RNA sequence: AUACCCUCGA
Protein backbone atom coordinates (compact mmCIF):
# COMPACT_ATOMS: atom_id res chain seq x y z
CA UNK A 1 0.00 0.00 0.00
CA UNK A 2 1.81 3.07 -1.29
CA UNK A 3 2.08 6.50 0.31
CA UNK A 4 0.44 8.58 -2.43
CA UNK A 5 -2.83 6.66 -2.43
CA UNK A 6 -3.01 6.90 1.38
CA UNK A 7 -4.17 10.51 0.83
CA UNK A 8 -7.40 9.70 -1.02
CA UNK A 9 -9.05 6.41 -2.02
CA UNK A 10 -11.26 6.20 -5.10
CA UNK A 11 -14.26 3.94 -4.62
CA UNK A 12 -13.91 1.64 -7.64
CA UNK A 13 -16.91 -0.21 -9.07
CA UNK A 14 -14.76 -2.79 -10.84
CA UNK A 15 -16.60 -6.07 -10.90
CA UNK A 16 -13.77 -7.68 -12.96
CA UNK A 17 -10.14 -8.61 -12.04
CA UNK A 18 -6.88 -6.80 -13.07
CA UNK A 19 -5.19 -9.78 -14.76
CA UNK A 20 -2.62 -7.36 -16.23
CA UNK A 21 -1.73 -3.90 -14.97
CA UNK A 22 -1.97 -1.09 -17.51
CA UNK A 23 1.37 -0.92 -19.35
CA UNK A 24 3.47 2.21 -19.64
CA UNK A 25 1.60 4.67 -21.81
CA UNK A 26 4.42 6.27 -23.81
CA UNK A 27 6.46 3.10 -24.35
CA UNK A 28 5.56 3.01 -28.05
CA UNK A 29 7.71 6.09 -28.63
CA UNK A 30 10.52 5.60 -26.10
CA UNK A 31 11.16 2.00 -27.18
CA UNK A 32 11.47 2.96 -30.85
CA UNK A 33 13.99 5.77 -30.37
CA UNK A 34 16.18 3.90 -27.90
CA UNK A 35 16.25 0.93 -30.28
CA UNK A 36 17.08 3.30 -33.14
CA UNK A 37 19.99 4.82 -31.21
CA UNK A 38 21.51 1.63 -29.72
CA UNK A 39 23.02 3.45 -26.75
CA UNK A 40 24.02 0.17 -25.10
CA UNK A 41 26.69 -1.43 -27.28
CA UNK A 42 28.33 -4.75 -26.44
CA UNK A 43 31.41 -6.17 -28.16
CA UNK A 44 29.00 -6.80 -31.04
CA UNK A 45 26.18 -4.25 -31.11
CA UNK A 46 22.71 -5.58 -31.89
CA UNK A 47 22.24 -6.14 -35.62
CA UNK A 48 18.69 -4.78 -35.38
CA UNK A 49 17.37 -1.61 -36.99
CA UNK A 50 18.87 1.77 -36.21
CA UNK A 51 21.70 4.04 -37.23
CA UNK A 52 23.97 0.99 -37.01
CA UNK A 53 21.68 -0.85 -39.42
CA UNK A 54 21.89 1.99 -41.95
CA UNK A 55 25.67 2.22 -41.61
CA UNK A 56 26.00 -1.52 -42.25
CA UNK A 57 23.53 -1.05 -45.12
CA UNK A 58 25.96 1.38 -46.75
CA UNK A 59 29.09 -0.37 -45.42
CA UNK A 60 30.96 -1.67 -48.50
CA UNK A 61 31.99 1.05 -50.93
CA UNK A 62 33.87 0.11 -54.10
CA UNK A 63 35.70 2.82 -56.02
CA UNK A 64 34.78 3.02 -59.70
CA UNK A 65 37.59 1.11 -61.45
CA UNK A 66 39.69 1.41 -58.31
CA UNK A 67 40.96 -0.73 -55.44
CA UNK A 68 39.84 1.25 -52.39
CA UNK A 69 37.06 0.63 -49.86
CA UNK A 70 35.59 2.35 -46.80
CA UNK A 71 34.89 -0.23 -44.11
CA UNK A 72 32.81 1.00 -41.17
CA UNK A 73 33.51 0.26 -37.53
CA UNK A 74 31.05 0.84 -34.70
CA UNK A 75 29.97 4.46 -34.31
CA UNK A 76 30.26 6.41 -31.06
CA UNK A 77 27.45 8.67 -29.89
CA UNK A 78 28.55 11.93 -28.31
CA UNK A 79 27.57 13.38 -24.97
CA UNK A 80 24.71 15.91 -24.72
CA UNK A 81 26.10 19.43 -24.86
CA UNK A 82 23.18 20.95 -22.93
CA UNK A 83 20.54 19.80 -20.47
CA UNK A 84 17.00 19.66 -21.84
CA UNK A 85 15.87 22.52 -19.59
CA UNK A 86 18.85 24.55 -20.80
CA UNK A 87 17.92 23.78 -24.41
CA UNK A 88 14.35 24.95 -23.81
CA UNK A 89 15.74 28.12 -22.25
CA UNK A 90 18.17 28.75 -25.12
CA UNK A 91 17.09 26.74 -28.18
CA UNK A 92 19.98 24.30 -28.61
CA UNK A 93 17.85 21.45 -30.09
CA UNK A 94 19.05 19.08 -27.30
CA UNK A 95 21.25 17.35 -29.85
CA UNK A 96 24.07 14.85 -29.30
CA UNK A 97 27.11 14.56 -31.61
CA UNK A 98 27.53 11.53 -33.85
CA UNK A 99 30.87 10.05 -34.88
CA UNK A 100 31.82 6.80 -36.59
CA UNK A 101 35.08 4.93 -37.20
CA UNK A 102 35.84 4.15 -40.85
CA UNK A 103 38.83 2.47 -42.49
CA UNK A 104 40.08 3.53 -45.93
CA UNK A 105 41.83 0.45 -47.34
CA UNK A 106 43.57 0.79 -50.69
CA UNK A 107 45.02 -2.04 -52.77
CA UNK A 108 47.23 -2.62 -55.81
CA UNK A 109 44.35 -4.11 -57.86
CA UNK A 110 46.23 -7.43 -58.08
CA UNK A 111 43.18 -9.53 -57.08
CA UNK A 112 44.75 -10.21 -53.67
CA UNK A 113 46.01 -8.53 -50.49
CA UNK A 114 48.47 -6.17 -52.16
CA UNK A 115 49.49 -2.58 -51.35
CA UNK A 116 48.55 -2.93 -47.70
CA UNK A 117 47.64 0.59 -46.56
CA UNK A 118 44.66 0.58 -44.17
CA UNK A 119 43.92 4.02 -42.71
CA UNK A 120 41.33 3.60 -39.95
CA UNK A 121 40.26 6.66 -37.98
CA UNK A 122 37.16 8.17 -36.41
CA UNK A 123 35.27 10.07 -39.09
CA UNK A 124 34.11 13.69 -38.91
CA UNK A 125 31.16 14.73 -36.74
CA UNK A 126 28.34 13.46 -38.96
CA UNK A 127 25.70 15.84 -37.67
CA UNK A 128 23.89 15.66 -34.35
CA UNK A 129 20.91 13.52 -33.35
CA UNK A 130 18.13 15.25 -31.36
CA UNK A 131 18.12 12.55 -28.63
CA UNK A 132 14.45 12.31 -27.59
CA UNK A 133 13.75 13.36 -24.00
CA UNK A 134 12.57 10.98 -21.26
CA UNK A 135 8.96 12.15 -21.71
CA UNK A 136 8.69 10.96 -25.33
CA UNK A 137 9.33 14.35 -26.96
CA UNK A 138 12.42 16.27 -28.00
CA UNK A 139 13.32 19.94 -28.27
CA UNK A 140 13.93 21.43 -31.72
CA UNK A 141 14.96 25.11 -31.71
CA UNK A 142 13.59 25.51 -28.18
CA UNK A 143 10.11 24.14 -28.95
CA UNK A 144 8.84 20.77 -27.77
CA UNK B 1 41.03 9.17 -58.10
CA UNK B 2 42.58 10.41 -54.84
CA UNK B 3 45.50 8.49 -53.36
CA UNK B 4 45.53 6.77 -49.99
CA UNK B 5 48.48 8.97 -49.04
CA UNK B 6 46.98 11.99 -50.79
CA UNK B 7 43.68 11.89 -48.88
CA UNK B 8 42.70 11.12 -45.26
CA UNK B 9 39.34 9.63 -44.20
CA UNK B 10 38.39 12.80 -42.30
CA UNK B 11 38.93 14.90 -45.45
CA UNK B 12 36.90 12.70 -47.82
CA UNK B 13 33.49 12.46 -46.13
CA UNK B 14 31.28 15.56 -46.23
CA UNK B 15 28.75 15.41 -43.39
CA UNK B 16 26.63 18.35 -44.58
CA UNK B 17 23.96 16.33 -46.48
CA UNK B 18 23.18 14.03 -43.54
CA UNK B 19 22.89 16.94 -41.12
CA UNK B 20 20.66 18.80 -43.57
CA UNK B 21 18.43 15.74 -44.04
CA UNK B 22 18.13 15.13 -40.29
CA UNK B 23 17.31 18.79 -39.64
CA UNK B 24 14.75 18.84 -42.46
CA UNK B 25 13.00 15.72 -41.18
CA UNK B 26 13.04 16.92 -37.58
CA UNK B 27 11.83 20.45 -38.31
CA UNK B 28 9.75 20.48 -41.50
CA UNK B 29 8.30 16.98 -41.94
CA UNK B 30 4.53 16.62 -41.82
CA UNK B 31 4.78 14.20 -38.90
CA UNK B 32 6.95 16.63 -36.94
CA UNK B 33 4.70 19.07 -35.12
CA UNK B 34 4.46 21.12 -31.93
CA UNK B 35 3.25 19.19 -28.90
CA UNK B 36 -0.22 19.96 -27.57
CA UNK B 37 0.67 21.18 -24.08
CA UNK B 38 -2.62 22.68 -22.89
CA UNK B 39 -3.31 19.39 -21.10
CA UNK B 40 -1.11 16.63 -19.69
CA UNK B 41 -3.63 14.35 -21.40
CA UNK B 42 -3.07 16.22 -24.66
CA UNK B 43 0.62 15.28 -24.58
CA UNK B 44 -0.17 11.61 -23.93
CA UNK B 45 -2.75 11.45 -26.70
CA UNK B 46 -0.40 13.27 -29.09
CA UNK B 47 2.51 10.90 -28.49
CA UNK B 48 0.21 7.86 -28.80
CA UNK B 49 -1.15 9.09 -32.14
C1' A C 1 3.06 40.91 -45.08
C1' U C 2 3.87 36.14 -50.06
C1' A C 3 3.30 30.35 -50.53
C1' C C 4 3.07 25.76 -48.52
C1' C C 5 2.66 22.34 -44.16
C1' C C 6 0.41 21.05 -39.50
C1' U C 7 -3.40 21.38 -35.90
C1' C C 8 -8.18 22.92 -34.30
C1' G C 9 -13.93 24.94 -34.39
C1' A C 10 -18.64 25.39 -36.58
Amino acid sequence: YSYTEKKRIRKDFSKLPDVMDVPYLLAIQLDSYREFLQAGATKEQFRDVGLHAAFKSVFPIISYSGNAALEYVGYRLGEPAFDVKECVLRGVTFAVPLRVKVRLIIFDRESSNKAIKDIKEQEVYMGEIPLMTENGTFIINGTE
Amino acid sequence: MAESEGLMPQDLINAKPVAAAIKEFFGSSQLSQFMDQNNPLSEITHKRR
